[PDB]
């Protein structure tokens, strides 16, 4: 594997990373994921291109469009919690316990 | 690297503007001069207080219909395909279904901004 | 000396831009502005001079002071003043900015504006006609016509 | 007429790129000199690397990156 | 789980874009469909566990094609002798390799 | 090793994701968004992939408009937060940086194996085709197929995307 | 040499970008019954002059509460993006090839917006901020309905290619094929490139100067350089789009000077209509685009997608 | 004025004109006077490098016509 | 046949540029179903050689295959240029 693909890799893990070590902020959460959308994104169409599977070419952009669809839902959750709060803080969502 | 060398120059034209702007006169900066301004009186909070959004459902709304638009733009190149009846079968289904959303979100008062 | 001459030329050059595109502060305080509005009318039209009103005191060069000035505006008169880049001009007009004028004996009016900010032209009338604050403001674009600041650094 | 010149564009460097292998590596201990890597005894396509493998980075750009440069 | 009815109804809702080697538009071919095509030719219908054992020689060729690590590595050994044997000098590469070349059509 | 332009791209890519991943004010997150999100249309421009990325890069400046106007609503934190603004942020930057400076460095000059498999650099020129013919786009071409062959996708995209809007209208009515 | 051309299309721009601000004074003060600047120079034509001088002659402010690195980024992200637009338009050869220009033009008109928002956010200040959220409010009315606009002109033109365009409309002019969705694009380019009727952003009378009301000097000079570049840009798409000049590839300024005179003719009309109508607001804007222009371009985009399968009119390229 | 406007607009017209007249003499100048070859595709850009070949300088635009063929 | 006429003046009166969307679409939809050209694209679109064609090996028993192109037999082009 050449260096483009483990950076590109590198990119999702630390997005990865980024989503599961939450600090305050919904929203800088749901940024990471969308940064995960982009990480995949790049690297199918990285795959995709170097082989020459023309069919595949129309996989990225069935994998954005289900991205906004994730992102749209994310968001309008964001603004229900807001709504609650006045505040998109995690530290909110502590009603219900394990 | 055309467009790569056209970018550089077209950054480097505007920094160095910026340059002259901030290096060529005379600065007296003091602290009245670099108040915020609210029309000649003192701001009453902050301007880094949340504002509210009144249209935040056609913001929500525009990420769903600028992903459709990533959809429909393949559709010159799609009109050279030899199965023109199916094609264009697709592409009257997508421009159906969106102004379908595009009538619920209209009638169940979606496009409303709130009070 | 040729450095002499470099900066006079320098200096005209500087000088001349700066009176020609001439940026006054939209605001107006009472009767006064009312002929300052016949000024930007068609009959005058200062926007021939290259005399555009702008709102922001940010790119304002000139602070047309058209109006008494209360003590209750005193202060936010002082701070869209300082909100200003240099360089900036101060034209007074009127009586009542002048030296308060009608109101001059008044518990609530200042008693000229050049208590709260230095002032370069002084326009008299109550009002000044359009013409005459015209005529200020020609003569404003020939005092900065006479400033040689760079002339005045390379001496130092 | 236009494959039947790139056809022998690509045999001849490939045989350049061997004619300087078996020179390259005649002191290397148990080289094989042109052996494949595949199992099959089919042709199969060069990668660009192995026809560009021992030439000047201009060529190798141009021959990368020319045609999504050329605007 | 699994519930195939594709294949009982012969509808193919998803089977035209899973191989590479699957008519493609303007009949534009993959990179690797002759090795793909042996591997899959080869490995049909013997079942999974039979097919990783005695069709492991079309799918190493395919892995090769796809990912081309033997390529590299062999290049990469070219590439370094060949620097060791210019920085101490007994190579002297030739012409053609340096951009003095008479190129043809 | 040529022009390193697309290592370089790459790199950029990196170091915009840890400057988003390092979660400091979501105005300033959604810059570094923006920034890979160039850079990643870069990358797939140099490998003759023009369509992808221009879309990909509209889709993210769309909704990144989007989020900036989410966040001067409901994530404004008087204070907002840079990158060196606060201990943990410009630690969780420098850890990024230095993770990526390093496994860069370890799989430059020699040849490790990290997670899956190894790299030696080489450049990623090497991996090209080297396929001359053609009147047409390969890659618009399959983009275009998605209208005579994928029509179960259209079917089912266009299905989530109308659903997509009934779920946000239902979502947010409250009562 | 091509560092030549890259000069020889920057410095013309920025002139005409000077000289059309003394234009739009002279034009608004003859429709206004007045003159106009006539003093500074013959017929006011060092006006622009002074005015460039005063601007980068008087000091720049940085305010006290805002951010830095934003205020001083944002502004030249505005000029240099507007000074790049320009770089795939054929006039009649483009200095940028591309296969998807238009892509590449809506790509770039689309990060434009973020110097607009980035400068109201970083400058601190209500009416700044203000400023800002008026510009996220126009990109989502404008943005959806000008992309399917432009796909569905573009279907008679077989791709996105610019310079194909005037290949296309070498016998007979774009308008004459889709004049309705050649007024819904207007007005989207009024709305795209903050022109009143729909000048929110700054909002004048409303907001003081909206978004860059703490802008001075220079950084302010650079702003207002950037919209008046965006307007000659939009309105020369325009011109390539819907009234396209026949092309003698021997004598090429033949065609340079026609789609010269074309743009001004646009140009001139958006000064025509600001000195016309009052300004909107901004929910008005959006519901405009929103409940007026998308359902008429949603079925004027399939009446486009059907038409040339209709009476066999396919174009040719792939 | 009114025709005091004409001025200002022909200023502004022949700065309007430069890059296109200056981008089509550029373009003469460097490909030989013949026009800047376009190449869309893959097809053209190897028809382009084949001129390159087999030009004998190293420059796509020199033309070899039937004077080559003995 | 009454209810109908009343709802499209009503429509007509209030919201014109829905009446004018609705009958675009419906218009859209309709008439390529009903048109003698749609086949003519069609086959258009199959005349354009994208890629090479591949020659076939001689078996001796293809009559209507062609043995040089300018032969009487295969697909013939004369239907477009004169359309
Ligand atoms: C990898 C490492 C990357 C290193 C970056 C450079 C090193 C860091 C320092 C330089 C940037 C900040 C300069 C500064 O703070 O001066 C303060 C200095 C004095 O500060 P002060 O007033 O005493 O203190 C005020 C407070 O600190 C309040 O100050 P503040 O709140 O304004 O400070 C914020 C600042 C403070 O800095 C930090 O927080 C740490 C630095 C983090 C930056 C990296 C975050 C990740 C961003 C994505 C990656 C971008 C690419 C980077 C790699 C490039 C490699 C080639 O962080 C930033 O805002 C940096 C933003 C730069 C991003 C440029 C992106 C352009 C987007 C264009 C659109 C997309 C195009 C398509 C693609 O003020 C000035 O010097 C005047 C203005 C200086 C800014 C000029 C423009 C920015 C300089 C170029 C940046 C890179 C552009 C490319
Ligand atoms: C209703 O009142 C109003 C008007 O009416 C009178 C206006 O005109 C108006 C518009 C503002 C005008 C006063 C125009 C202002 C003119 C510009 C700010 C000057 C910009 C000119 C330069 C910055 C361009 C650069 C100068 C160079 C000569 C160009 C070449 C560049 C080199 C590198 C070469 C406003 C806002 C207004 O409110
Ligand atoms: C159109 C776009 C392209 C333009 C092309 C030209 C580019 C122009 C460059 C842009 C900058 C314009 C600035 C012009 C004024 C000079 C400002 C500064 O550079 O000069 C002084 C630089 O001097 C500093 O004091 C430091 C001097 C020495 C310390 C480090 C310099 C080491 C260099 C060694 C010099 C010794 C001789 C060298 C011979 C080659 C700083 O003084 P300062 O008051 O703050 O700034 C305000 C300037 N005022 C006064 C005019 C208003
Ligand atoms: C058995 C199920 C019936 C009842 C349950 C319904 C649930 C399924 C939803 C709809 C089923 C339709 C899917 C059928 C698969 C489509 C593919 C196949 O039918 O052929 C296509 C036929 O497509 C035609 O356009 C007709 C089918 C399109 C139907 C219109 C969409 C309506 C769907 C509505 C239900 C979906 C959810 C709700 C959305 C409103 C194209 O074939 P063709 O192009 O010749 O050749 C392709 C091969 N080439 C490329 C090598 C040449
Ligand atoms: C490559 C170039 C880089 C720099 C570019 C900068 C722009 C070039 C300089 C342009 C200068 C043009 C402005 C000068 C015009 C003067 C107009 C003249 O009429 O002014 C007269 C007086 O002229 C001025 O005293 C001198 C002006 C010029 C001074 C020397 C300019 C030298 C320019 C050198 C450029 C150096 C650039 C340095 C940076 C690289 C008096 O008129 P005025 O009284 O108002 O009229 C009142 C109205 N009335 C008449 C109807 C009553
Ligand atoms: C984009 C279009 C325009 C681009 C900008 C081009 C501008 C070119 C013309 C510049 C004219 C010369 C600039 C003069 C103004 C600079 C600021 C100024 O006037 O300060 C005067 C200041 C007065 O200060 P002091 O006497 O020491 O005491 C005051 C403290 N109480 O004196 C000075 O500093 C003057 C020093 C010489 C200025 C240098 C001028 C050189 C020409 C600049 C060309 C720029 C090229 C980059
Ligand atoms: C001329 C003398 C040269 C001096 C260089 C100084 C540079 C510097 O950083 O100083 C900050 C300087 C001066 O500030 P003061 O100290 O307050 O006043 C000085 C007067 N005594 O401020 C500035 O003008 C900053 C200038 C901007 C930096 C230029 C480079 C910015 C790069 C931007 C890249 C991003 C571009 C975005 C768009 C591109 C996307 C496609
Ligand atoms: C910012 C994003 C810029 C987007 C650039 C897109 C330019 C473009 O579309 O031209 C495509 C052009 C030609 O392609 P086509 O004409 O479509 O077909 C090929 C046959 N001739 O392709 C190219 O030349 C690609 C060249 C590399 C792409 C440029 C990448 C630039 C990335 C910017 C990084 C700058 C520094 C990183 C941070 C910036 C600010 C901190
Ligand atoms: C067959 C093809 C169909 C698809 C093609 C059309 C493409 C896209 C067109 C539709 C896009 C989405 C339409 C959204 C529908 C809006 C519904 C709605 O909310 O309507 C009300 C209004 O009520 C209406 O719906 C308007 C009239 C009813 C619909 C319009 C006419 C329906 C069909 C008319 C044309 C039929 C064919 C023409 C016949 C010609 C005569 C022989 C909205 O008004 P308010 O916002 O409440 O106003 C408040 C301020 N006063
Ligand atoms: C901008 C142009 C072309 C004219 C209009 C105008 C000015 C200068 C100043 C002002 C102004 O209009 C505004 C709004 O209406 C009044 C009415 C006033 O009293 C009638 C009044 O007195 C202070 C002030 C104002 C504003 C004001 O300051 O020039
Ligand atoms: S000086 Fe006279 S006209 Fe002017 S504000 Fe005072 S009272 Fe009114």
């Amino acid at each position: 594997m050449p260096l483009v693909y483990m950076n590109i890799i590198m990119a999702f893990a630390i997005a990865l990373a980024g989503l599961l070590m939450y600090r305050s902020h919904l929203m800088s959460s749901l940024l990471c994921l969308e940064g995960m959308m982009l990480s995949l994104f790049i690297m199918s169409t990285l795959i995709i291109l170097n082989t020459h599977f023309t069919l595949a070419n129309m996989m990225p952009i069935i994998l954005l469009v289900f991205a906004a669809c994730e992102a749209a839902l994310g968001l309008s959750l964001l603004v229900m919690v807001s709504n609650t709060y006045g505040t998109d803080y995690v530290q909110n969502l502590n009603l219900l316990q394990c | 690297m055309n467009i790569m060398l056209t970018l550089l120059t077209n950054v480097t034209l505007a920094s160095l503007l910026v340059l002259i702007a901030f290096w060529l006169p005379q600065l007296n900066a003091y602290s009245e001069k670099t108040s915020p301004y609210e029309c000649g009186f003192d701001p009453m909070g902050s301007a880094r207080l949340p504002f509210s959004m009144k249209f935040f459902l056609v913001a929500i709304t525009f990420l769903l219909f600028d992903l459709e638009i990533a959809l429909l733009l393949p559709l010159p190149w799609a009109s050279q395909t030899n199965n023109l009846k199916t094609m264009l079968t697709m592409a009257l289904f997508l421009l159906i279904l969106l102004a379908a959303s595009l009538a619920y979100e209209w009638t169940q008062k979606g496009l409303e901004w709130a009070e | 000396s040729r450095g002499e001459y470099v900066v006079a030329k320098l200096d005209d050059l500087v000088n001349w831009a700066r009176r020609s595109s001439l940026w006054p502060m939209t605001f107006g305080l009472a009767c006064c502005a009312v002929e300052m509005m016949h000024m930007a009318a068609p009959r005058y039209d200062m926007d021939r001079f290259g005399v555009v009103f702008r709102a922001s005191p940010r790119q304002s060069d000139v602070m047309i002071v058209a109006g008494t000035l209360t003590n209750k505006m005193a202060p936010a008169l002082r701070k869209v003043y300082d909100q200003m880049p240099e360089p900036r001009y101060v034209v007074s007009m009127g009586s009542c900015a002048n030296g308060g004028g009608y109101y001059h004996y008044s518990y609530s009016v200042v008693r000229g504006c050049d208590r709260i900010v230095p002032v370069d032209i002084y326009v008299p009338g109550c009002p000044p006609t359009a013409e005459a604050l015209l005529y200020g403001i020609l003569q404003l674009q020939r005092k900065i016509k006479r400033e040689k600041r760079l002339r005045i650094w390379y001496r130092r | 007429l236009f494959q039947a010149e790139k056809d022998r564009r690509v045999l001849q460097m490939l045989r350049e790129n061997l004619e300087e292998e078996a020179i390259i590596m005649k002191d290397v201990p148990d080289w094989k000199v042109g052996e494949s890597v595949f199992h099959t005894t089919r042709w199969v396509t060069p990668m660009m690397g192995e026809l560009y493998g021992l030439r000047t980075n201009e060529e190798i750009l141009s021959a990368t990156y020319g045609f999504i440069w050329y605007t | 789980p699994f519930f195939d009815v594709q294949k009982r109804l012969g509808l193919d809702l998803d089977r035209w874009m899973t191989i590479q080697s699957a008519e493609q538009p303007h009949k534009i071919p993959g990179r690797c469909h002759a090795f793909e095509k042996e591997w899959i030719e080869c490995a049909h219908g013997i079942g999974g566990i039979r097919a990783e054992k005695e069709c492991k020689i079309e799918f190493d060729d395919f892995v090769e094609c796809l990912l081309r690590q033997k390529t590299m590595k062999r290049l990469s050994a070219i590439k370094r002798q060949r620097d060791k044997l210019i920085k101490e000098g007994k190579y002297t590469p030739p012409p053609h390799h340096l951009g003095k070349e008479d190129p043809r059509p | 090793m040529t022009m390193y332009i697309a290592f370089i791209l790459s790199t950029i890519f990196v170091i915009g994701f840890v400057g988003f991943s390092s979660k400091p004010s979501p105005i300033y997150g959604g810059l570094g968004l923006i920034v890979s999100g160039g850079v990643g249309c870069g990358i797939v421009l140099n490998f003759g992939g023009s369509f992808l990325g221009l879309m990909v890069f509209l889709i993210y400046l769309g909704g990144m408009l989007v989020v900036f106007g989410y966040t001067t609503a409901m994530a404004t934190e008087m204070y907002p937060e840079v990158w060196v603004s606060n201990k943990t942020v410009f630690g969780a930057f420098v850890s990024g940086l230095m993770m990526e400076f390093c496994m860069v460095y370890y799989a430059l000059k020699e040849e490790e194996v990290e997670i899956i498999f190894k790299f030696n650099g080489l450049g990623d020129w090497v991996i090209y085709d080297t396929g001359d013919s053609g009147f047409f786009s390969e890659e618009a071409m399959g983009i275009a197929a998605l209208y005579s062959y994928g029509t179960w996708l259209v079917i089912v995209t266009g299905w989530s995307l109308l659903i997509g809007v009934v779920v946000i209208m239902e979502i947010t009515r409250g009562n | 040499m091509f560092m030549i051309n890259i000069l020889s299309l920057i410095i013309p721009i920025l002139l005409a970008v000077a000289f059309l601000t003394l234009v739009e004074r002279k034009v608004l003060g003859y429709m206004q019954l007045r003159k106009g600047p006539n003093v500074v120079g013959p017929y006011g034509l060092l006006q622009p002059i002074a005015d460039a001088l005063k601007l980068f002659t008087k000091e720049p402010l940085r305010p006290a509460t805002s951010s830095i690195s934003m205020f001083i980024i944002a502004p030249i992200l505005a000029l240099s993006l507007a000074l790049t637009m320009w770089v795939p338009l054929p006039m009649p050869y483009p200095l940028i090839n591309m296969n998807l220009g238009v892509l590449f033009m809506l790509a770039m008109s689309s990060l434009a917006v973020y110097s607009i928002l980035w400068s109201g956010w970083a400058s601190n200040s209500k009416y700044a901020l203000i400023g800002a959220l008026r510009a996220v409010a126009q990109t989502i009315s404008y943005e959806v309905t000008l992309a399917i606009i432009l796909l569905s002109v573009l279907l008679m033109n077989g791709s996105y290619t610019l310079s194909t365009l005037i290949t296309t409309q070498e016998h007979i002019w774009m308008i004459f094929t889709s004049w309705p969705l050649a007024m819904m694009w207007f007005i989207s380019t009024l709305a795209e490139t903050n022109r009143a009727p729909f000048d929110l952003t700054e909002g004048e009378s409303e907001l003081v100067s909206g978004f860059n009301v703490e802008y001075a000097a220079g950084p302010f000079a650079m702003f207002f350089m950037a919209e008046y570049a965006n307007i000659i840009m939009m309105n020369a798409f325009t011109a390539i789009l819907f009234l396209g000049a026949s092309h003698d590839p021997h004598t090429p300024e033949l065609y340079t000077i026609n789609f010269v005179l074309k743009t001004l003719a646009l140009t001139i009309t958006f000064l025509w209509i600001r000195a016309s109508y009052p300004r909107f607001r901004y929910d008005q804007l959006m519901h405009l685009l929103w409940k007026s222009f998308l359902p008429l371009t949603l079925a004027l985009c399939m009446w486009h997608i059907s038409l040339p399968i209709m009476t066999a009119s396919i174009p040719p390229q792939s | 004025m009114w025709f005091e406007i004409l001025p200002g607009i022909a200023v502004m017209a022949a700065c309007l004109f430069i890059p296109g007249m200056a981008t089509a003499h550029i373009h003469k100048f460097t490909n030989g006077g013949k026009e800047k070859r376009v190449a869309h595709f893959s097809y053209q850009w190897n028809l382009m490098e084949r001129d390159r070949r087999i030009s004998g300088v190293n420059r796509y635009h020199v033309t070899k016509g039937l004077e080559n063929i003995d | 046949a009454g209810r109908i006429a009343s709802f499209l003046k009503n429509a007509w009166a209030k919201e014109p540029v829905l009446v004018a969307s609705f009958a675009i679409g419906g218009l859209a939809i309709i008439l390529p179903s009903l048109s003698p050209y749609t086949n003519y694209a069609i086959r258009i679109n199959r005349a354009t050689p994208y890629n090479y064609p591949v020659p076939l090996r001689d078996d001796g028993n293809m009559p209507d295959v062609p043995s040089h192109p300018q032969d009487p037999q295969g697909p013939s082009l004369e239907w477009l240029k004169n359309l």
